[PDB]
Formats: C-alpha cells, structure tokens, sequence
RNA sequence: AUACGUUAAGUGGAAAAGGAUGUGGAGUUGCUUAGACAA
RNA sequence: GGCACCUCGAUGUCGGCUCAUCGCAUCCUGGGGCUGUAGUCGGUCCCAAGGGUUGGGCUGUUCGCCCAUUAAAGCGGUACGCGAGCUGGGUUCAGAACGUCGUGAGACAGUUCGGUCCCUAUCCGUCGCGGGCGCAGGAAAUUUGAGAGGAGCUGUCCUUAG
RNA sequence: AUAAGUGCUGAAAGCAUCUAAGCAUGAAGCCCCCCUCAAGAUGAGAUUUCCCAUUCCGCAAGGAAGUAAGAUCCCUGAAAG
C-alpha cells in the first residue's frame, strides 16, 4: 500500500475507486495499490 | 439499472412467496432461503416472472434496485441448482480430509487446521488436493470458501497454498 | 467455586515424597456453617454466607443470635460470603469442612495484611533515597511533588501514610496436606496477615 | 404586583414521555423545559415550578447521521491520563438512562435549583415504570 | 417560522500545493435503433 | 533568532539527584500492506501510546565518543518539569596567577586554584487518619457495585524440524 | 466490540468493484475477564436479624423525660496504633 496525498493511476490497468469516503487505486499489480492519506 | 430492470424467470420447481415488510421466502428442491429487502423496492410476481421496481431515480434506489434484483436471482438459482466453490491445495504434503462434518487441513503447520461448516453448507473432499464447498446461499458458499483459502493463501515464489479452482496466482521468481 | 474461612496459625515446613522441602502456612479452619443462602430472587445475586469460629454468648448480641437461629448454631465471630458457588449443593446449617479441599488443589488465599503504621515513601512505595553524603540533605524524602504548570499536585503523587492492614489475595497456592482430624489446611508458601487473623481459602479463580 | 410562585402555591403533575423513535436532543430540550416549568404561566425563576417527567423506552432513542458510532461521551476521573470515553452506541446499549439524563442535565440550569429540577426526572430503559401511584398522564412532544 | 434549493462532511464548528467516477446547476461536443456503450 | 507584551518595592540560572506525568512524528514488543520479500535477515509505509525502554570509562557538563550489555537502549512537552524537595561540579561577587591587551587603573564567551544555597506551611493541592450530621424509627451484621484505582513488559532454550 | 489490513455477496456503472443496502474476519491497543477501594452513589441502594409502640406536658402541632435492642465512658491490652 502506498499511502499518499496524490493517488493516481500508475498504469493503464489501475482503477480509481472510493471506499469509506477515501480515494483509492486498485490494480492487478500490487505495487500500484494506493490509498489517499 | 439495466440489471434491476431485467426480468427474472422463476423455474417451475421454485416457489417465491412475498411476506410482510418485503420479506421474500424462496423454496426449491435444495431448501428454503428467506431474506428481508428494503421497503422502497417493489417486488412483483406475475406469471412465474419476478420483476423489481424502483420508486424513483434517486442514487440509492437505482443501486438498491440492481442489488435486490441480483439477490433474488441468486436465491432462485441457489434453491434450484445450488452454488459450489472449488479449492485446489497446491504443495508438497498438503492434504485435505473430511472428519465427520469437519474439514481437516494439513498445510504444513505444526498442527492440523479444523474448519466446522455452518448449517446449510456441505464440504466435499473429492481428492486429497481438492475441496468443494456446496450450499444454497451464494454469500455463505463464498464466505466459507474464503475462510478455507485464508488458512494458507497462495504464495508467489512457488504458488503453494489453497487457491480457488482456476485462480491465476501472481508469481515472483525467487533465486 | 469452593471456599472456607480459617485462622492463620503460622508457618512451618514439610518434606515432600521426592525429598523437596516445602514451606507451608498452617490454617486452622474448624467446621464453617452456612448461615444464609442469598438468591437472585430475594437478594439480586447468588451467594452462601459462611460463619466461622464459635463466639461466647456474652460477646454475642440479640441481632447475631437471631441471625444464626435458622442455621441452628452458636453465634460466629467471622461471617463472609462466597459467590460463584453451586447453590443446590449447600443448605442453611450445613457444615463446610477442610476436606472440601484435597492435597495438590490450587487455591487463592485472601487475608488482611499486617499493619505497619505510618510509613515513609521509601518503605511504603519502594522509592529510592537521595545520596547519604556528597553534601546531600535529601535522604528519605518522597521526591518532587510534580511540575510547575498545573499549579497543583496531581492525584496519585505517592506520599507517607498508613501502610498495611489492607485486604490482599495471593493466587495459585497449592494445598500440601489436609488434616481433617485437626481441621487444618497446609498451604504451600506464605499468605497475608498476622497469626490468628482471618484467612479465606477459595478454589483458584484462574484455574 | 407581579405574582410569584412558592412552595405553598406550586402543584406538580406527573408526565410520561415515550422516547421510542425520538431524537435524543429534540426530546431532551422539551423535557428540560417541562422540568423547569416553562410551560406554566406561574413560572417563577427562583423556585421549581416544573412537572415530574418519566421517560420510558430510553433504549429506543434515535440519533441522526453517524452519531451512534462517532458521538463520544468523555469523562475525566481527575487522575493523570484519566480521560475515559464511550460511544453513543455503547451508551445507548449499556447506559441508556445515563444517556438521556446527560442530555437533559446539560440543558437544565446550573446551580442548586437546576440540580433540584433534575431530581424530578425519572428515566427507564424499557416500557414499564414504577410510578403508577403518582397517576402519570401521557405527554406527547410538540416537536 | 414560511417558501424553494444545497450539504452527509458534525462540513457547519482552524489549515495549502496537489489528489479524486462525491454530489447540485449550467454549457459545449463525439458516437448511437443504418443498432452505440458494457459484456 | 526577531519583537520587547507580563515580571527589575527579585519570576533563582546549567548539569546531576528524587518524583514523575503527558504527546506520538513508535526505539522494543503486538497486528498489517508493498518489497529489488527464496529462507534466515532486512527495507519502506500503515494501525498501535498497553507496558517496557541498562550499567560503566572520559568530561561540571547537556551532548558526544568509547567499553560491555539489551527485546529495545525512542524523540519531544510539562517555567529547556521538579533548588520554600536535594546537590552546587560549571556559569556569575570580593583573593591570587598565566597568556594576552592596555602608559595606567584595569580588562578578556581566554584559562587557572579558592570561594556563606535562608524560611516553624496560613490557604488551595497531595497522602493518610479521626469527629459531626445526613441517608423519615432505633440497632447488629452481611452485602450489590454506579464509580475509581491497580496490573498490563519481555528473553532464552527444547520440540514441531534440520 | 474495533484499528490498519484482508474479505464475502453486491449494485450504482449489462462488466468490474470490501460498500452504497447486506454479511464476515482482524492488534500487546478499547470494554470486560484478574487484584483493590467503593452507597456522602444526598440517586445516601439491598438482604438477614434484634427492639416495640412507654411516661409527662400542651387544644393540637410539637417539645420534654425515663428507657428497649444496642453502644459508649472508664479499665486490661495488641494481631492495631
Ligand atoms: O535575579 C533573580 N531572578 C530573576 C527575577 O528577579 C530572574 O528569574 C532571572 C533569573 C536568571 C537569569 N539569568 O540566568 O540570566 C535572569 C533573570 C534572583 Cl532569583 Cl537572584
Ligand atoms: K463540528
Ligand atoms: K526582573
Ligand atoms: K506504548
Ligand atoms: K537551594
Ligand atoms: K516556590
Ligand atoms: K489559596
Ligand atoms: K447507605
Ligand atoms: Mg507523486
Ligand atoms: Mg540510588
Ligand atoms: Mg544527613
Ligand atoms: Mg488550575
Ligand atoms: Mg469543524
Ligand atoms: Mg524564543
Ligand atoms: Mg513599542
Ligand atoms: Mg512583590
Ligand atoms: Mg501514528
Ligand atoms: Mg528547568
Ligand atoms: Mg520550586
Ligand atoms: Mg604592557
Ligand atoms: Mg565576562
Ligand atoms: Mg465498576
Ligand atoms: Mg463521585
Ligand atoms: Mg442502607
Ligand atoms: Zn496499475
């Protein structure tokens, strides 16, 4: 998990979602998992 | 809601009863499932076709409409055909065995891991390397299968662990 | 839960079968009597009230005499309740003897610790002294009362005061021997209190 | 010439308020006013002119938003680091009578008379109360 | 209180670059029953 | 550091000792994601403040370096916490001396040796211990627990298994 | 019961998605469990047992006086101080 203010797609397969009023990126690549914080 | 608007054909062998407070009971050859839905949704049964209707195009309703429709479809499919989830034990010395109603997992821990299924769920072990979770409720079949997989989730250097049948485990090269 | 009231006689020692030397406390517990059964209906909780140690009639009063009348016993010096016991096992007037316990059984022992009177912060709270030389005029004092900012001392600044005379439980002591004839428990180790003080011996809560 | 109520003149009714499905604060503000006697034209600031209030079904009080999880009831024991906390959910489940009492106490006058006014409040978890003898009338909240 | 909207953050009741299928109102524009978009 | 707003009819100043208490930006221990994570180790980020977080050599020191440990040897606040609690080595009176500057008296964030640390606690506060009245009769016991405090750490070895 | 985390089922958005509805799991931490104090908890609680309705004024209200159960003064002391 990357916990950072800037959550963005790192690749084309990255998908921005929202859980519990928090912006996140999910991807098949686990390195690209991001949560805004 | 494309999903919500879709019409649900009820098989001849399944009876859907609508009770007070939007509680739907679905009976079929494999058992009975009861579930309460949100009051706003309008669940109609006309000529063996179940239809779901949303009161308004409010965000909540559009979401609820699709969910209610999908859950009712899962209930009808569950009591007729049932739901089955298949797990594959990958590993040297990794074996599953059924002891009465309990699933016993030997997955390279110092002790065997026992899992007791909840009511309405059957665990089959057709081979020492294959476990099949069967049941009527899709959620429960999924929850138990996840419980089993969690005992030793698949690792990436050799893909060893419990996996879903057909699961593409991400693999990393070691040395 | 099991339990009994006794007096602390003192300490001695016992050689075990393997030849180890065990220090023991001797507790004399002449048969306790169930004076009252408290129930969830009447009292709001379940307990038996054990009476121990027959008092002289002169030293008793009319309230005491009437209270022990149902149990059909003499007035008792020490009265204590046990909770978490099986209510159906006991009846009012029933004797509770030392042979409820057996050798090897694990018990908790409650007593009032020995009084030490007014004690300083070194003894009472285990605090360190200041230096005894090197110009020091700080030996057995209790340390800074705290920081400036509050304009007050916080609660729990530990100070001199009356030490001991407090209820103490020592947990997980072993019964070494039960002398039913002499009404004795021999318990491994040491327990709170002066000789002749009231000791409650209960089955261990963590067992 | 302005009349003043006193201990001789004052006559206190007993009122039952059902808390079931009521918003904590909205119920509390009305009850606080009744305990003070603001609904009586003989209202006098320096005496307790109010009515007794029984609250039943205190466990069924409602909170809007995410207040069940997020509203925190703090207290301090006056010992260092002695801040204790309970959520509103924890209060409603385990201490529903305290929850209503805390809401109402904070809306009553502070001081001797305000403390006296609070003594006429009686809050109960379930449907029943033991004040049949006081012959309490039902009171619907105006809202 | 009244009327019509907005907010779901206790935002209201501290704080920026920047980040984001939050949600309301406008407007422009590509493609689409000669079958789009998703599957 | 800037500013000069409280205090010059006095708000004692470094370090140590005694006693802690709080924050979390976490040193250890607990739970995790990612890893250029094979394992054993680690790196990095997330949750977490419950408890824990060493004895010495040198120096007035803080700090730092070093020795030897430790699961770890956290970082900060509290008048750089705490001198009506202690110390008084340093700084910062009067003596003396060196280097240096000054014609000189003298002077020096240069150094050196020596140099008085007062107070019977009124109030709040803190720790103990009594007396009074209350608690719709007067008593003797046994109690429920609203509420409060305490405790909360962790190593190594064997086995699983070479 | 939760945190981070991991999910299950699931639409909004034919798919996907731990979340919107719904259902789980999960920390030395939170609340208990363990130890101690505790009804001045004036919201002064409960249980068991004891005493028992006395004599006077005073129109009553109330006050006064002997006592009951019980306790104390005083005395012998220590396991207490
Ligand atoms: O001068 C004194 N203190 C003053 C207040 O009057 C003040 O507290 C102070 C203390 C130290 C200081 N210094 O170290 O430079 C300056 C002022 C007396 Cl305690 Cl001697
Ligand atoms: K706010
Ligand atoms: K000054
Ligand atoms: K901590
Ligand atoms: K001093
Ligand atoms: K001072
Ligand atoms: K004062
Ligand atoms: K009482
Ligand atoms: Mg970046
Ligand atoms: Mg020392
Ligand atoms: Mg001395
Ligand atoms: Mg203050
Ligand atoms: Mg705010
Ligand atoms: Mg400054
Ligand atoms: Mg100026
Ligand atoms: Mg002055
Ligand atoms: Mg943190
Ligand atoms: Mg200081
Ligand atoms: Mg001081
Ligand atoms: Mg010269
Ligand atoms: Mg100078
Ligand atoms: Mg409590
Ligand atoms: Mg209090
Ligand atoms: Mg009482
Ligand atoms: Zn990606």
């Amino acid at each position: 998990m990357k916990v950072r203010p800037s959550v963005k797609p790192i690749c084309e397969k990255c998908k921005v979602i929202r859980r519990k009023g928090k912006v996140m990126v999910i991807c098949e690549n686990p390195k690209h998992k991001q949560k805004q914080g | 809601s494309r999903v919500g608007k879709k019409l649900l054909e009820i098989p001849s062998d399944v009876t859907v009863t609508l009770n007070d407070n939007n509680t739907v009971a679905v009976k079929g050859p494999k058992g009975e499932l009861t579930r309460t839905f949100h009051p706003d949704m309008e669940i109609k049964v006309e000529d063996n076709v179940l239809t779901v209707a949303r009161p308004s195009d409010q965000k909540e309703h559009r979401a609820l409409h699709g969910t209610t429709r999908s859950l009712l479809g899962n209930m009808v499919e569950g009591v007729s055909k049932g739901f089955e989830r298949g797990l594959e034990l990958v590993g040297v010395g990794y074996r599953a065995s059924k002891s009465g109603n309990k699933l016993v997992l030997n997955v390279g821990y110092s002790h065997p891991v026992e899992i007791v299924p909840e009511e309405g769920i059957e665990i089959e072990v057709p081979s020492q390397t294959k476990v099949v979770v069967k049941g009527t409720d899709k959620e429960r079949v999924g929850a138990i299968a996840a419980n089993i997989r969690a005992v030793r989730s698949p690792e990436p250097y050799k893909g060893k662990g419990i996996r879903y049948e057909g699961e593409v485990v991400r693999r990393k090269e070691g040395k | 839960t099991k339990g009994i009231l006794g007096r602390k006689i003192g300490m001695t020692q016992v050689f075990a079968e393997n030849g180890d030397l065990i220090p023991v406390t001797v507790i004399e517990a002449a048969p306790n009597v169930v004076l009252q059964k408290k129930t969830a209906e009447n009292d709001g909780y379940e307990a038996i009230q054990l009476g121990f140690d027959d008092k002289r009639e002169k030293l008793s009063n009319k309230p005491e005499k009437g209270h022990v009348a149902k149990a059909e016993t003499a007035p008792k010096r020490f009265v204590k309740e046990l909770r978490g016991v099986e209510m159906d096992a006991y009846e009012v007037g029933q004797e509770v003897k030392v042979e409820i316990f057996s050798a090897g059984e694990i018990v908790d022992v409650t007593g009032v610790s020995k009084g030490k009177g007014f004690q300083g912060a070194i003894k009472r709270h285990g605090q360190s002294r200041g230096p005894m030389s090197h110009g020091s005029r700080y030996h057995r004092r209790p340390g800074s009362m705290g920081p400036v900012d509050p304009n007050r001392v916080f609660k729990g600044k530990l100070l001199p005061g009356r030490m001991g005379g407090e209820q103490i439980t020592v947990q997980n002591l072993e019964i070494v021997k039960v002398d039913a004839e002499r009404n004795l428990l021999l318990i491994k180790g040491n327990v709170p209190g002066a000789k002749k003080s009231l000791i409650t011996v209960k089955s261990a809560v963590k067992s | 010439t302005t009349p003043m109520a006193n201990a001789s003149t004052i006559e206190r009714k007993w009122l039952v308020v059902d808390a079931a499905g009521k918003t904590l604060g909205r119920l509390s503000s009305e009850v606080a006013a009744i305990l003070r006697g603001k609904h009586k034209p003989t209202y006098t600031p320096h005496v307790d002119t109010g009515d007794h209030v029984i609250i039943i079904n205190a466990e069924k009080i409602e909170l809007t938003g995410k207040k069940l999880t997020d509203k925190i009831y703090y207290r301090h024991t006056q010992h260092p680091g002695g801040l204790k906390s309970r959520t509103a959910l924890e209060m409603r489940t385990n201490y529903p009578e305290k929850m209503l009492e805390l809401a109402i106490k904070g809306m009553l006058p502070k001081g001797s008379l305000g403390r006296q006014m609070f003594k006429k409040l009686n809050v109960y978890r379930g449907s029943e109360h033991p004040h049949e003898a006081q012959k309490p009338e039902v009171y619907e909240l105006r809202g």
